Order: C-alpha cells, then sequence, then structure tokens
C-alpha cells in the first residue's frame, strides 16, 4: 500500500500497469463486518383482502397436456421462425 | 450480439513483420512474462498465519452443530422431529418420551456428524431454534466414534458455544 | 442458496458493495492472466491447432458451451432462449474461428469480461423485493410468521415433512452452465418426490467426444484435450 | 443434579447408566463419560411461578421472534397451574 | 401376446450354439487371465467355476433371456482379456472371504431366525 | 456476391465459389426424388409446397447476400449443406415407407401419466 | 489411435437417491454434482421445478 | 396479469409448436402414436419402438425442422406397464431454438436399434442405459459398463433395486485385497411414508376406473 | 405389419436370470400385494388407489453403538406402486418372486339419512349433535 | 330403475334416491373436504367444509346433508365453492392453538393436510386467541381440548356406537367446551377408537404420546388375538419395535374399530 515508493515504481514498471490503482487485497474498502439492523420488505400477497389463494394457485392452474392427435392446401409450419443472425458487437467487433 | 475472439490478421508491412521477427528472434513476449511475475514478487503476500488469524466469516456460517436452551436453562428441543424428516442424509435420529415432569422432550438426539452435509436445513426446520450449527470448524478427531455425536455431546456444545450462537442468531433472525 | 421459488435467505447489507469492490479489481487480474498467457509462444504453440473439431461433428456430438462457440456456432442459451432475467441484460458471446483449444481458451477469457459487465449491470440495477415467492405452499414462511401466524406454522410443518407436491409432468430444462449446457429431465409422480430426474451433464457429452478431439495428436496433448474438453469427474461420472 | 452409578460413571438426564456386567462399558474406560452437568429437569423449577392476572396468556418464550411460537395457555384449572408446552414456565393466576 | 422379437437368436439350437461358442471362448481364456493377473488359483478350479455358473442359469427356456445372457458373458470376457478388471474383481467371483452359511434347517435354526 | 468469403465463420464446411447453380442442382434433384413419391403421402404435399418456392428465390435473385436475407438459413454455404441432407432425407424415407398407417395402438394403456 | 476413456471412477447413485429424497432434500445434490461450480447447478434444478409448479420467482 | 406468483403462460409458442405437432404427425403416420404439447410449451412425440432411426433421421435433416443436437436419452422404468422401460430422446433445434421429445416403450427383452447412426453423440448415453437400466440396444459397436463398477451384477436404476444394492466392499487382510460381501448397513435407510392421504390438485384426477 | 421375426413364444416371461436378485432373495423373499388401507387417523382416501410390492420383515437388531437398528436385508424399503393387480402379479414371476395377493377392500355402501336422526318410534333418533 | 341421474362437474353419474353429495361425488373418485362427517357415523354437517356451490344455485349447499335430485351437476371446482372452503377453513384455523410441533397429529392431521390443499397461505387473524381447560378422562387418552374444532365427532361416536353418554358439548357462544363437565372417565371397551375419530390432536393416545411421528412408521397388517373376532389391525413399527396398534378396514367383521385391550 506499506510498500514504499521505490518498490512501487519497480512493480509498476515491471508489470507496465498501475497496480496501486487497485490491489488484489483489501486494506480498508470493505463493509464494516457488523451491520445495522435491516427491515425486510413485503410481497404481493401480504394483504387481508381479495388475496384468496384459490385465484392465485399456480399449482392448480396447470391443466393436463392438451391432446393434439390421437391414433384412437394446408400450409407448412415451422416450430419457430428461423433465428435472426446476430450482429458484430458494436462494442468491439474483432479482437 | 456476438464478438469474434480470433479474426485479427497480421499486417504484412515492414513495420509489423519487423515487430514479429523481433518478437521471436529476441524473445520479448516471454520477457514480458518475466516482468509480470517480477512485479508480483515485489508485492505483499496474502497469506494469513494460522491459527494466529484466520479468514473472515459471516454470521450465517454453518459448522459444528449444538443444541441450545432457553434463558431458564430449559432445553429448546420439543422432539417435533422436523429436523430428522428434512435431514437430507438422514443424520438425525431422535426418540421422544413422556418426561416425568410433563414437558415430554427427546430421549435420544444423535447427529451422525460424518453423514451430515452442513446444509443448514436442520436449523431452519426447527420451530424453536433448538438445533443450530456453531461457527466452530476445528473439531477434527482421530476416531470415527468421536464424530458420531449424541444428545449429551450436543448439549455440551450448546453450553460451550453459547456466546456465538446467541450473537449470530441475534444478527440473523431478521434476515431469515 | 437457490431454491424452487427464489433464494431462501436475503442479501446481507453491504454485500453488493464488496461485489462492486471485487468486480472493479477483477478485470485488472484477468489482464494479468492474459498478459502472461495470451501471447506466450510456448503456451500458444502447445494450444494452437492441437485438438480441433469441426462445426458439424461438434454439434452432432451434442457439444455445448465453449466448444460450439469455439468452433464458431452462434448458439448460447442465455441469448437464444433467455431464462430467468437474462433477457434484460447486455453482453456478447465470444465465439471464434478455427475451433482449436486456443480459441476455446480465448472464448473463456472473453466470457470473463463479458461476464463482468453482467454483474456491473446487475448490482447497478438490483431491484427491491422479496427474496422468495409469496406462495407459502412452495416457499416456507418467514421465521417471524412461523412463530406468530398458524398457517405459517402448518405450511412450514408440511413443507418440512413432505413438502410441496409437484404436479405430474416431464420437462427437460437446460441453462447456460458456466462450463456448458446443464439440464435436468425431471418426471413428477404427482407426489412430494421426483419420480426420476436425469441430469444433462455438459461434460458427459464433452468427454464422449474425447476420441474425436484426440485423434492423431501426440500423447502429451491428451491432458490438454481434457483441459479444454473441461471434464469434471463430478458430473461425467454422474 | 446428577448421581454417580455404582460402576463409577454418571447417569444422564434420560436415566441412562450401564450395568456392571455389560461389556459396552469398555468404550468409557480409559476415557470419561460426557454428561451435561446442568439438567433441564431441575433447570425449569428454579423459575419463579409467574403470577399474571388474566384469563389467557400467550407465552412467546422471550426474545419475541427469537423464541418459540406463541401459545395461548389457559389459567382456569385452579388445582393445576398452567404451563407453556414449549417453555415449561409455570403461569398461574394468584389465588384466582 | 405370444409373438416376440428375437434378440439376436430365434431358435434355441443356435441360441445354445452361441452359448457353446462363449463356452468355447472362456475355456480358451481361463488360463491366460490367471497368468497375466499374477493370480493365486489354478487353471482347473476356474474351468469348473466357469462350468458351474453356466449351470446356475441352465434351467431357463426363453430364447431372448438367454440371448441377453450370452452377450452378458461376452460382457465379462472382454473385461478379463483387456485386463480392465483387477485382481479384486475376479477373485470376488472365487468367493473366498465370506463365511460359509448354514445349509440344513437345524443349522439355520441354531444361528438365527432368518428363513 | 462481391468478394468471395474468406471463411464462412464455422470450421469444417468451407465457402464454395459456385453457390447459385449448385444450390440449383440440389433443388432440382429433390424435385426429382419428389417425382416418384405418391401424391396421397403428406411428404409430397409439403415438399412441393416448400421446395418450389425456395427453388424460386434462387433464380429470382442472382446475388449471394440478397437471397440470404430471405432464405433465413444463415449463409448459403450451409443451406447447400442443408439441402444435401434434405436430399439425403428424401431418399431415406423412400425405403422407410412411412406413408402407411402405424403398426398398432399401444399395448393396453401403455401411455398416460400418472400411473 | 485409441481414445476410449474409462469413467465412473467417481460414480455415485445420484439419480437413484434423488428418487427417494423429496424435492427440498433433492436440492443439495446438484450443488455437489459439478465439483468445480456449485451455485449455477441450483439454477437448473430450481428452474425446472418452478416450471412444473407453474410458479415464477419474484423479480428480486 | 396482476398475479406475479404464477408462471406467465406463452400462448403463441403453444399454438405454433402445436401446429408443428400435427406436422410431424401427418408426414409420419406410420411411426407416431401420439403427439403431446404440455402447459410448459414443449412437445412430446410418442413413437413406436420400430422406427427410431428414421424418425430421428427425419427430425435431423428436415428443412422445416432441423431438430438435431441430441440432448440426452433416458428411461423411466415405469413398473406398472407391460413395457417397463420408456426410452426418451431429447433434441434441441438450433435454427428454431426449440426442443423436442420422442419417447418409446420397450420391454427388457426388446432391443432398441442403435441411434448412434443418427446422433453419434448417443454413443455414450445408451451405454449408461445398457447397464444402469438393462435394456440392450441392438446393432451397436460397443455397449459396456460405463457408470457402475467393474463386474457389477444387476441394473441399479431398475425400481426393484435397493439404494444400498446387494454388495458391500471392504479390505480383508488374509486375502490382502478388497473383497465384497452381502450388504449389511450400520444404519437402516429409514423410509418415509409421506404422501398426503387427501386429494391433491384436482386437475390431473384419474377418471373412475 | 411389424415384420422383425415376429415369432410366437409362449413360455412364461422369466427375466429372473438378468434382474440381479441373488439365489436366496429370489425364493425366500415372499412378497405381499395389497392396497394400503386408509390410515384411520385421516379421513382422506388418496392413498388407497394404487397397489404396492411390499415385502416381509427380517431381523432388526440393535447395533452395539448408540442404537442403530442395523439390518442385512436389502429388499426392505422397496415398495412399488401399481395401477392394478394383474400387472402386479405379472411383475411377480418375471423376476421369479412368490406372490401373496389380497383383494381391495372397497367400502360398502354408505346409505345415510339426516332426517333419520329425527324420528318418531325409530331407534335412530339421535340426541347428540 | 328408480335411481335418478345427476352430474358432477360434467360427467354424468347414476345415484341412489336420497343420495347425499358426499356419497354422490365419491363414485367418480372425489373426496369432498370434510371435518364433521364419518362414513359409518351419523351425519353432522357442522364443520361446513363439505360446502360446494353449483351453477343455477345462488347459495352453497351443505353437501353431506343435501338430498340430490335430477339435474344437479355439482360444480365441485367452482370458485365460489373454492372460496367457501377457504373461508370456512381459516375460520376453523383461527382459534386453533399453534401446537403442531407439539401435537402428535402432526404428519397425520386432517386439519394440516386439508389446509395444505384447500388452504390459504397466511392469516388475517390479528386478535387474541381462545383457550380451553384440559380434561382427563382416563390414563389411556390425552385430551388437549384447546385444539378441538367442535366437530362433535366424539359425542356421536360415544352415544351411537360406544353406547355411553360420558361426552357432551357445554357452553353457549364461541366457547362451546366439549367434555364431561363433572370429571369422569371413558369406560367404554371401544373407547380407544375415539382417538382415530378425532380429526385433530384434541384426543391422542396416552401410551404413544410423543414416542414417534407418523412419517417414520412402517405400517404392517395383522389381526387382533385378544378377541376371537380377529380384528384387522395396522401395526405401526419404527426402527425395529412396535409403537401403536391401529384398526384396519374390513367392514363386516370389525369395520375400522378395535377393542381398547388390543389398541
Ligand atoms: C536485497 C535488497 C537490499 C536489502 C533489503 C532492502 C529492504 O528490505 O528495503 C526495504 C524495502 C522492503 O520492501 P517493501 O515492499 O518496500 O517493504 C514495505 C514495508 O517495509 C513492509 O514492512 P516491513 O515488513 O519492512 O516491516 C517489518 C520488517 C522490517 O524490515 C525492514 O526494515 C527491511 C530491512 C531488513 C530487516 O521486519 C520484519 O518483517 C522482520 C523479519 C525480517 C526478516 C529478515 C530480514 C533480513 C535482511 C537481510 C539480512 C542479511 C542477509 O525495500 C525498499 O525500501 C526498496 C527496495 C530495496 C532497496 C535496497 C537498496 C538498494
Ligand atoms: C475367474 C474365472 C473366470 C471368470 C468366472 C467364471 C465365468 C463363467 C462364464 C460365464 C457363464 C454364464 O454365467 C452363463 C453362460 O454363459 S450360459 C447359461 C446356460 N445356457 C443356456 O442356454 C441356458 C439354458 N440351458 C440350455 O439351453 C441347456 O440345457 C444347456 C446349455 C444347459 C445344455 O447344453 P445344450 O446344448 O443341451
Ligand atoms: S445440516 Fe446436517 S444435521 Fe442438519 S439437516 Fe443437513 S445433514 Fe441433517
Ligand atoms: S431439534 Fe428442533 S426440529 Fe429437531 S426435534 Fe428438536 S425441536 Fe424438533
Ligand atoms: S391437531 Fe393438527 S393443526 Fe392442531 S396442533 Fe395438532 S397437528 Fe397442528
Ligand atoms: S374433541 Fe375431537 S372428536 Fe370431540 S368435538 Fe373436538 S375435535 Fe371433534
Ligand atoms: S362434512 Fe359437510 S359440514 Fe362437516
Ligand atoms: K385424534
Ligand atoms: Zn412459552
Amino acid at each position: 500500500a506499506s510498500a514504499t515508493r521505490v518498490i512501487q515504481l519497480l512493480r509498476n514498471w515491471a508489470s507496465g500497469r498501475d497496480l496501486q490503482a487497485k490491489l488484489q487485497l483489501r486494506y480498508q474498502e470493505i463493509s464494516k463486518r457488523t451491520q445495522p439492523p435491516p427491515k425486510l420488505p413485503v410481497g404481493p400477497s401480504h394483504k387481508l383482502s381479495n388475496n384468496y389463494y384459490c385465484t392465485r394457485d399456480g399449482r392448480r392452474e396447470a391443466m393436463p397436456p392438451s391432446i393434439v392427435m390421437s391414433s384412437q392446401e394446408k400450409k407448412a409450419v415451422t416450430p419457430a421462425p428461423p433465428i435472426k443472425r446476430w450482429e458484430l458487437s458494436k462494442d468491439q467487433p474483432y479482437l | 450480439t456476438y464478438k469474434f475472439v480470433n479474426m485479427r490478421e497480421p499486417s504484412m508491412d515492414m513495420k509489423s513483420v519487423t515487430d514479429r521477427a523481433a518478437q521471436t528472434l529476441l524473445w520479448t513476449e516471454l520477457v514480458r512474462g518475466l516482468g509480470m511475475t517480477l512485479s508480483y514478487l515485489f508485492r505483499e503476500p496474502a497469506t494469513i498465519n494460522y491459527p494466529f488469524e484466520k479468514g473472515p466469516l459471516s454470521p450465517r456460517f454453518r459448522g459444528e452443530h449444538a443444541l441450545r436452551r432457553y434463558p431458564s436453562g430449559e432445553e429448546r428441543c420439543i422432539a417435533c422431529k422436523l429436523c430428522e424428516a428434512v435431514c437430507p442424509a438422514q443424520a438425525i435420529t431422535i426418540e421422544a418420551e413422556p418426561r416425568a415432569d410433563g414437558s415430554r422432550r427427546t430421549t435420544r438426539y444423535d447427529i451422525d456428524m460424518t453423514k451430515c452435509i452442513y446444509c443448514g436445513f436442520c436449523q431452519e426446520a426447527c420451530p424453536v431454534d433448538a438445533i443450530v450449527e456453531g461457527p466452530n470448524f476445528e473439531f477434527s478427531t482421530e476416531t470415527h466414534e468421536e464424530l458420531l455425536y449424541n444428545k449429551e455431546k450436543l448439549l455440551n456444545n450448546g453450553d460451550k458455544w453459547e456466546a456465538e450462537i446467541a450473537a449470530n442468531i441475534q444478527a440473523d433472525y431478521l434476515y431469515r | 442458496y437457490i431454491r424452487p421459488g427464489g433464494v431462501h435467505q436475503d442479501l446481507p447489507l453491504g454485500l453488493l458493495d464488496d461485489i462492486y469492490e471485487f468486480s472493479k479489481n477483477f478485470s485488472f487480474r484477468i489482464d494479468e492472466l492474459e498478459e502472461m498467457l495470451t501471447n506466450n509462444r510456448i503456451w500458444r504453440n502447445r494450444t494452437v491447432d492441437i485438438g480441433v473439431v469441426t462445426a458439424e461433428d461438434a454439434l452432432n456430438y451434442g457439444f455445448s458451451g465453449v466448444m460450439l462457440r469455439g468452433s464458431g456456432i452462434q448458439w448460447d442459451l442465455r441469448k437464444t432462449q433467455p431464462y430467468d432475467v437474462y433477457d434484460q441484460v447486455e453482453f456478447d458471446v465470444p465465439i471464434g474461428s478455427r475451433g482449436d483449444c486456443y480459441d476455446r481458451y480465448l472464448c473463456r477469457v472473453e466470457e470473463m469480461r463479458q461476464s463482468l459487465r453482467i454483474i456491473s449491470q446487475c448490482l447497478n440495477k438490483m431491484p427491491p423485493g422479496e427474496i422468495k415467492v409469496d406462495d407459502a405452499k412452495v416457499s416456507p414462511p418467514k421465521r417471524a410468521e412461523m412463530k406468530t401466524s398458524m398457517e405459517s406454522l402448518i405450511h412450514h410443518f408440511k413443507l418440512y415433512t413432505e413438502g410441496y407436491q409437484v404436479p405430474p409432468g416431464a420437462t427437460y430444462t437446460a441453462i447456460e452452465a458456466p462450463k456448458g449446457e446443464f439440464g435436468v429431465y425431471l418426471v413428477s409422480d404427482g407426489s412430494s418426490r421426483p419420480y426420476r430426474c436425469k441430469i444433462k451433464a455438459p461434460g458427459f457429452a464433452h468427454l464422449a467426444g474425447l476420441d474425436k478431439m484426440s485423434k492423431g495428436h501426440m500423447l502429451a496433448d491428451v491432458v490438454a484435450i481434457i483441459g479444454t474438453q473441461d471434464i469434471v469427474f463430478g458430473e461425467v461420472d454422474r | 443434579g446428577v448421581r454417580t452409578s455404582p460402576t463409577g460413571e454418571k447417569v444422564t438426564h434420560t436415566g441412562q447408566a450401564y450395568d456392571d456386567g455389560d461389556y459396552r462399558r469398555v468404550r468409557f474406560s480409559d476415557r470419561q463419560k460426557e454428561v451435561n452437568e446442568n439438567f433441564a429437569i431441575d433447570l425449569i423449577a428454579e423459575q419463579p411461578v409467574s403470577e399474571v392476572g388474566s384469563r389467557v396468556i400467550s407465552c412467546d418464550g422471550g426474545g419475541g421472534a427469537l423464541g418459540h411460537p406463541r401459545v395461548y395457555i389457559n389459567l382456569d384449572k385452579e388445582t393445576k397451574t398452567g404451563t407453556c408446552g414449549y417453555c415449561g414456565l409455570q403461569f398461574r393466576q394468584p389465588h384466582h | 401376446g405370444t409373438s416376440v422379437k428375437p434378440i439376436f437368436s430365434r431358435d434355441m439350437n443356435e441360441a445354445k450354439r452361441r452359448v457353446r461358442e462363449l463356452y468355447r471362448a472362456w475355456y480358451r481364456e481361463v488360463p491366460n487371465t490367471v497368468h497375466l493377473f499374477q493370480l493365486d488359483i489354478s487353471v482347473k478350479q476356474g474351468r469348473d467355476k466357469v462350468r458351474e455358473m453356466f449351470m446356475k442359469n441352465a434351467h431357463v427356456t426363453d430364447p431372448r433371456v438367454v440371448d441377453l445372457l450370452v452377450i452378458k458373458g461376452k460382457m465379462e470376457l472382454e473385461e478379463t482379456i483387456n485386463v480392465w478388471k483387477q485382481r479384486t474383481h475376479i477373485m470376488r467371483f472365487f468367493h473366498e472371504t465370506e463365511a460359509p452359511r448354514p445349509t440344513d434347517f437345524l443349522s439355520k435354526f441354531y444361528v438365527g431366525h432368518d428363513p | 456476391a462481391g468478394l468471395l468469403k474468406k471463411t464462412t465463420g464455422l470450421v469444417g464446411l468451407a465457402v464454395c465459389e459456385t453457390p447459385h447453380e449448385r444450390l440449383k442442382i440440389l433443388y432440382t434433384k429433390i424435385l426429382d426424388v419428389l417425382g416418384q413419391i405418391p401424391k396421397n403421402a403428406a411428404y409430397r404435399k409439403y415438399t412441393e409446397q416448400i421446395t418450389n418456392e425456395k427453388l424460386g428465390m434462387v433464380k429470382a435473385e442472382p446475388d449471394v447476400k440478397k437471397l440470404e436475407e430471405q432464405l433465413q438459413g444463415g449463409q448459403i454455404e450451409e443451406v447447400i449443406l442443408q439441402a444435401e441432407n434434405e436430399l439425403s432425407l428424401a431418399r431415406k424415407m423412400l425405403r422407410w415407407k412411412p406413408w402407411e398407417p402405424l403398426v398398432e395402438e399401444p399395448p393396453a394403456n401403455q401411455w398416460k401419466w400418472p400411473i | 489411435r485409441k481414445c476410449d476413456p474409462h469413467i465412473g471412477l467417481l460414480h455415485r447413485g445420484t439419480e437413484k437417491l434423488i428418487e427417494y429424497k423429496t424435492y427440498l432434500q433433492a436440492l443439495p445434490y446438484f450443488d455437489r454434482l459439478d465439483y468445480v461450480s456449485m451455485m449455477c447447478n441450483e439454477q437448473a434444478y430450481s428452474l425446472a421445478v418452478e416450471k412444473l409448479l407453474n410458479i415464477q420467482p419474484p423479480p428480486r | 396479469d396482476t398475479r406475479p406468483t404464477i408462471r406467465p403462460r406463452n400462448d403463441v409458442v403453444h399454438k405454433q409448436l402445436s401446429a408443428f405437432g400435427q406436422y410431424v404427425a401427418e408426414i409420419l403416420p406410420k411411426y407416431v402414436q401420439q403427439v403431446q404439447v404440455s402447459c410448459f410449451n414443449e412437445l412430446e412425440i410418442f413413437i413406436h419402438p420400430d422406427g427410431v432411426i428414421p424418425v430421428l433421421t427425419f427430425l435431423r435433416d428436415h428443412t422445416n425442422a432441423q431438430f438435431k443436437s441430441l440432448a440426452d436419452l433416458t428411461a423411466v422404468d415405469v413398473p406398472t406397464r407391460q413395457n417397463r422401460f420408456e426410452i426418451v430422446y431429447n433434441l434441441l433445434s438450433l435454427r428454431f431454438n426449440s426442443q423436442i421429445r420422442v419417447k418409446t416403450y420397450t420391454d427388457e427383452l426388446t432391443p432398441i436399434e442403435s441411434s448412434v447412426t443418427v446422433y453419434k453423440a448417443a454413443n455414450w448415453y445408451e451405454r449408461e442405459i445398457w447397464d444402469m437400466f438393462g435394456v440392450f440396444f441392438a446393432n451397436h459397436p460397443d455397449l459396456r459398463r460405463i457408470l457402475t463398477g467393474y463386474g457389477f451384477e444387476g441394473h441399479p436404476f431398475r425400481k426393484d433395486f435397493p439404494l444400498s444394492g446387494y454388495v458391500e466392499l471392504r479390505y480383508d487382510d488374509e486375502v490382502k485385497r478388497v473383497v465384497a460381501e452381502p450388504v449389511e448397513l450400520a444404519q437402516e435407510f429409514r423410509k418415509f411414508d409421506l404422501n398426503s392421504p387427501w386429494e391433491a390438485f384436482p386437475a390431473y384426477r384419474q377418471p373412475p376406473e | 405389419t411389424q415384420d422383425t421375426q415376429l415369432i410366437a413364444v409362449d413360455e412364461k416371461l422369466d427375466i429372473t436370470t438378468l434382474t440381479g436378485v441373488p439365489e436366496e432373495h429370489i425364493k425366500t423373499r415372499k412378497v405381499r400385494i395389497f392396497v394400503p388401507a386408509r390410515n384411520n387417523m385421516q379421513s382422506g382416501v388418496n392413498n388407497t388407489k394404487k397397489w404396492k410390492m411390499e415385502f416381509d420383515t427380517r431381523e432388526r437388531w440393535e447395533n452395539p453403538l448408540m442404537g442403530w437398528s442395523s439390518t442385512a436385508d436389502p429388499l426392505s424399503n422397496l415398495v412399488l406402486t401399481f395401477s392394478t393387480k394383474e400387472d402386479a402379479v405379472a411383475f411377480a414371476e418375471k423376476n421369479g418372486w412368490s406372490f401373496d395377493v389380497e383383494e381391495r377392500k372397497v367400502p360398502k355402501p354408505k346409505s345415510k339419512s339426516y332426517g333419520a336422526n329425527f324420528s318418531w318410534n325409530k331407534r335412530t333418533r339421535v340426541s347428540t349433535k | 330403475s328408480n335411481l335418478i341421474e345427476v352430474f358432477v362437474d360434467g360427467q354424468s353419474v347414476m345415484v341412489e334416491p336420497g343420495t347425499t353429495v358426499l356419497q354422490a361425488c365419491e363414485k367418480v373418485g372425489m373426496q369432498i373436504p370434510r371435518f364433521c362427517y364419518h362414513e359409518r357415523l351419523s351425519v353432522a354437517g357442522n364443520c361446513r367444509m363439505c360446502l360446494v356451490e353449483i351453477e343455477k344455485a345462488p347459495k352453497v349447499v351443505a353437501a353431506c346433508a343435501m338430498p340430490v335430485m335430477k339435474g344437479w351437476n355439482i360444480l365441485t371446482n367452482s370458485e365460489k365453492s373454492k372460496k367457501a372452503r377457504e373461508g370456512v377453513m381459516e375460520f376453523l384455523l383461527a382459534n386453533h392453538p399453534l401446537d403442531c410441533p407439539i401435537c402428535d397429529q402432526g404428519g397425520e392431521c386432517d386439519l394440516q393436510d386439508q389446509s395444505m390443499m384447500f388452504g390459504s397461505d397466511r392469516s388475517r387473524f390479528l386478535e387474541g386467541k381462545r383457550a380451553v381447560e384440559d380434561k382427563n378422562i382416563g390414563p389411556l387418552v390425552k385430551t388437549i381440548m384447546t385444539r378441538c374444532i367442535q366437530c362433535t365427532r366424539c359425542i356421536r361416536f360415544a352415544s351411537e356406537i360406544a353406547g355411553v353418554d360420558d361426552l357432551g358439548t357445554t357452553g353457549r357462544g364461541n366457547d362451546m367446551q366439549v367434555g364431561t363437565y363433572i370429571e369422569k372417565m371413558f369406560m367404554s371397551e371401544l373407547s380407544g377408537n375415539i382417538i382415530d375419530i378425532c380429526p385433530v390432536g384434541a384426543l391422542t393416545s396416552k401410551p404413544y404420546a410423543f414416542t414417534a411421528r407418523p412419517w417414520e412408521t412402517r405400517k404392517t397388517e395383522s389381526i387382533d388375538v385378544m378377541d376371537a373376532v380377529g380384528s384387522n389391525i395396522v401395526v405401526s413399527t419404527r426402527t425395529g419395535e412396535v409403537m401403536r396398534i391401529l384398526p384396519r378396514m374390513h367392514e363386516d367383521i370389525n369395520e375400522e374399530w378395535i377393542s381398547d385391550k388390543t389398541r
């Protein structure tokens, strides 16, 4: 941090990069280990009115698989439209 | 959005080929490798001294288990058997009995410490916060029998590790 | 930590700041990796054209993750079929030509950077809300609710004796695992236990092609092949 | 409060103590018997019997959320004294 | 119903013929495994050992089930020649460590209440 | 069209300098193999519907890029590969013969979940 | 010339014991599946189970 | 949709993939017995255990399908069925970013044509099934034990097989080698009868037999 | 229609050689086949609808240590779930396990009348609600 | 013949004259949620969980006491019936003491199972609860009367089957204590079955009290031997020992009840 200026300009030159800008280990940049007490939020069903679980029951909304054809001019349809080609990322195309 | 990782071509002008010939004939990218680790050599190490200081942990840490008790000293366990049902490796084996006073708590509580997986389901399963995992992790042994815990050993740890358990659960009961 | 219906515990206060601290310094470390590794002739020479699979052989072999992207296939589960919240995020998929292991090495490294932007947007755009679903039948209620309201106690009791009962079905859901495409084919009996859950281990398909990507090369390169085949015994051996 | 068994060991709160003829006592020899010195059976009695003037009392167990699920125990059986089934604390109305 | 799909073999004659060829192959392979595995058994006891597990399953009629059986024997012979199995795997077949069990009704009675 | 593509972007399949007439010759052959398929089969009822049109855009547009943006089959260096296996697929079902009705309904209630 | 790998040297009956543990108890297996990455496996198992449950997680 | 707990449905994919459902039915009526689309927007193509190679080759090379990149093949071992094993293929379409599932039925003595010709990815998935389930795959270059131990006897994921199996191993000094003995557990695997005796979700109720 | 050497074989299906059961668990392991009777605690019925493949009990001995009930029979926690009883037996002899079947105890009809509780000279006059 | 035709949410079902809805929808494989009706015990219709609404009927009908007639297509999964089941349950749930970890019915409780299927996910009860003095009617059954749901299943089982009147429901209002007023003891030779009849942990076996939990018992079937009847019993064992003797179902010999001696 500790390390004097002479060691610093050696490590900056040998690496060629300014390592003192950010270190691979933390001296004082962290959250204080103990934290002030929190207050957790609430959700979409912590109400007392019109929250009947019957009209929210995702388990009961699942119907059985829908029949299509049973062993017991029409167009040609693809399972999904062909995937459009992606573009060369505008950030940096090559590398 | 896709980004190429190798499509660059080397220019064939005299400057670039001079760079390439200079790169290989007298090694430079390899010397750059030397320079990088040399800077790493003249850098502080990140190696702590055990057991003089150890890596940081969190109040949610799950380690060696320990039953607890009420401020009265009365045990918290009520032998509701929730922990055994959820225990994914079936390391919990408990037997209840109508205790003579009438509180009717558990007779047996054996944690198979070498079968447990420290998943933390046991503590969240308990409705009275009876079974918790203490922040201890240096409880190794030389015997298999030592690892197989029991009600007495669990109670002893709760009597031993009590400052941490009370404080950690005090820093966490709002979270969970 | 990740459970059906969300994350069981909340984010501790100040956790995301340390994520920001590490992420800010993480990129600097990855350049140090590249500086030592990218242009090193010995590494490159030991990893260029050593082990190579073509587009159709790789894709027919059930390859995924880095290898399809390394071979040049424009496929990635996060972009093509964005699951969870991956639709609302910006990144790129580091694919490359040739298909040898050096580009696969380059594919992983650029994934590091293209990952780092995702966390940068994630902790910049962390929304406020509950950590788990508001459905007590699948999500155990809060501890305070358990010790106060009975239906919390009953639901937690039943959630921790047998748990929720998954309706019958059979879905193979796969995600862009860090090493490949990890999937689970889970059939549900209609009770509180899975009838059968088959794991699509990405390395299992990857190691199946070990013959194809180790054909002709010298013996010393096989360990490199598994190095770029990225086989962890945990999932290939199931 | 724990007594010593005739063999030389102690007795757990459950009432466990190996007989002399039992061969399993060898596990304890050259070692010691782990028994919690405090016993929950006698550690519930020194709590003073609470005197609360109400028909029904909810016993949270101390610490509010850091306790046990509240139980609205009843105080009308004069001969008996009400007790929380989780804590064991003995709640009684004074003289009713 | 009744009509079935033969595994590899339809008739019992050529089903037992493949058993015979497996029967031929293993008797040619009994001594070499003992030699290469640095084993502690003789060629003889292996031969009737091979014989006798041809016999524990000699009372089955279905051509399909025996045809899965013969490839299973093939499924063991190639592991032995390719030294894939270790010593501990083929002396497991030569059951040695396990204690002999009671055979007569009285010996079963004396040891325990296990029918 | 324009300058020839140095690399299609995928290893293995390589750029072919004659993309138009080559995609043409595949897409007349699949018409040819579509000649001897009975009309009652649904294979013909969809193949002639699709292959006639993606024959058409080949002759309609003589540029590589402009027909690519309507093919939606990536570059044409892989759709000729794609046409190849389609030409392969046409021949495969010639001897598969799937136009007949299925063999039999499943044994009892073989399907259906839960049990 | 031959590259047939001998595997199973780690094999555990993961799917078999998954068949006997409940879904909540089934979760820790995936954390243990890939011994290089832990948490991203939970994403796969969780995403499957919620899909069958017809339940979506909150945006948080 | 004011309800944020339910999984949001996706109708367009449902009908579109269902539209692809009868497509694969009409051109291949010889093979498909049943086409199913679930509430989770996935198709299951129920096929007879006779034309595995063609119907997979059909999905692999069709210009309107190109359903390839075999994900995995696995059985279910449904015991109360006259064909216990149910070999199930999974394919991941690249061009149309969709998933397909083709499932057969198969008894323990009815081989499956080796799908390695269609998907030579499947060279390893079936080897696991060969030993771990027991159903043998016909005309296949090599079907060895790839998951269980050497010389192991049985079929572990068969529903009749116990968790602990039949053998247990230890090191025995007189033989100076590891030996296998009949399995005897230190702790018995405590089973848990836990299914609710009350009626579950009424949607999938089995009709009165 | 399915010409793959479709040839009649009428011997009873016996896969006993390949399932993996040892020579003693194939014969000595007598297996019961009943429907789980409804648990009298619960009025719910949704467990009596299937069949099982429950086995008989073997020795449950207390281990020398803390009290594990160590067991040596592998076929203990392997109850099956079956739709009917003919497939149940069909499972029984393919692996060669002796069966012991039991007919489902379908409840007898439950003809009840609320008005019957309030009568004139009928004993069913109920004085408790 | 004289049988009349009705439907149950679609499918047509043939029913006896005088058929109640409970014994109408069970023909197709439905159990209407109930808490006060037993098959071989007289109708109560008090728990109000059997409630189901049909179309063209403005008001929900008590299913266990509803004589069905022609053209009654019971809308079992109708939302109003679903609302009725939810509200009625949470009304039972309100004054129930939070004793699930300390009640033996945990894991085999009718209240718990129903509240997981036809139940809400959180409570709207913000007031104080109700408590009842515990009784003691024999050192063979434990009576935690605070957990009672006032289903009156106990008083009917005693008066009609046991042939005794040591059980009753005293009070007026919410209180409605069920017990004996004057202290007594259940002397019935068939008193043990009242443990099986109670849907909640109000009545529980004293010898078994806190010895095992339901989800670990490996039930097995055998018969009584104390009596020559050979009453069919379910023997609940755990880790190599017998916990409880439960009565099996055999109808014409022992129905679902066993003697106190064999329990
Ligand atoms: S942490 Fe250990 S003791 Fe607790 S539930 Fe998990 S496996 Fe069981
Ligand atoms: S530790 Fe907790 S969960 Fe386990 S039995 Fe005791 S009270 Fe119940
Ligand atoms: S009777 Fe049921 S709801 Fe009441 S405490 Fe007991 S288990 Fe819980
Ligand atoms: S004590 Fe039991 S049987 Fe009697 S009314 Fe209460 S809940 Fe019903
Ligand atoms: S059963 Fe209909 S009200 Fe109790
Ligand atoms: K009861
Ligand atoms: Zn209390």
